[PDB]
């Protein structure tokens, strides 16, 4: 109820409110959240930087999927 | 004062990093959140603030702004 | 895999660390060269059931970690 009545807020930042999961320090998965650059949620979209996730992708796919899936991502 | 607020929820938020989901230290947070409920309602309200800008293309007046 | 993906990293563990195929050879290697007075309990079995081609002495199903918790 707090945050329904919050909306507004969540629905500027959720753009850029970057989250991600680790397995950190105390082995239970936290949930850490940073923020993200306008400019990175725009230069990660429109040019060949897509597309250069898409040949990741097919490069570990087709290749990896093994110990190395992490570290090559 | 603004300054200050990020440091006061940093900190919260350093206190937030080694949760369960239904950790006690989180959810006394929610706690006081709600302990604190429209004296935060008004804090978060006031950030209604550019954004309102295409209100003043409505009826803009002499284009450096002014109405 | 899939069971062995529970844990961390996992599976390529399980097919290194664990069962790696290998290791049964040598391990059939080390009881082939190794005087028959010498076996231990469990590599005597192993040689026993070896001679006889029961072979049941390979996991099946079951592995170290599907026996445990």
């Amino acid at each position: 109820n707090f945050l329904e009545l919050a909306e507004s807020i969540l629905e500027y930042f959720r753009p850029y409110l970057g989250r991600i999961e680790i397995m950190g320090a105390s082995r239970r998965i936290e949930r850490i959240y940073f923020e993200i650059s306008e400019t990175n949620r725009a230069q990660w979209e429109m040019p060949q930087v897509k597309e250069s996730k898409r040949q990741f992708i097919f490069d570990v796919v087709n290749e990896g999927g093994e110990a190395e899936k992490m570290e090559l991502f | 004062l603004l300054d200050l607020q990020k440091d006061m929820v940093v900190m919260l938020l350093s206190l937030l990093e080694g949760n369960v989901v239904n950790g006690m230290i989180a959810r006394q947070m929610v706690d006081m959140l709600v302990e604190s409920s429209s004296n935060v309602e008004m804090i978060l309200k006031f950030f209604d603030m550019i954004v309102g800008s295409e209100a003043f293309q409505d009826y803009v007046t002499d284009p450096r702004g002014l109405i | 895999s899939d069971y062995f993906d529970t844990t961390p990293h996992g599976f390529e563990t399980h097919t290194l660390e664990e069962h790696n195929l290998a290791n049964y050879m040598f391990f059939l290697m080390y009881l082939i060269n190794k005087d028959e007075t010498e076996h231990t309990g469990q590599e005597s079995y192993v040689w026993k059931m070896y001679q006889e081609r029961c072979w049941d002495f390979f996991p099946a199903g079951d592995c170290f970690r599907k026996q445990y918790e």
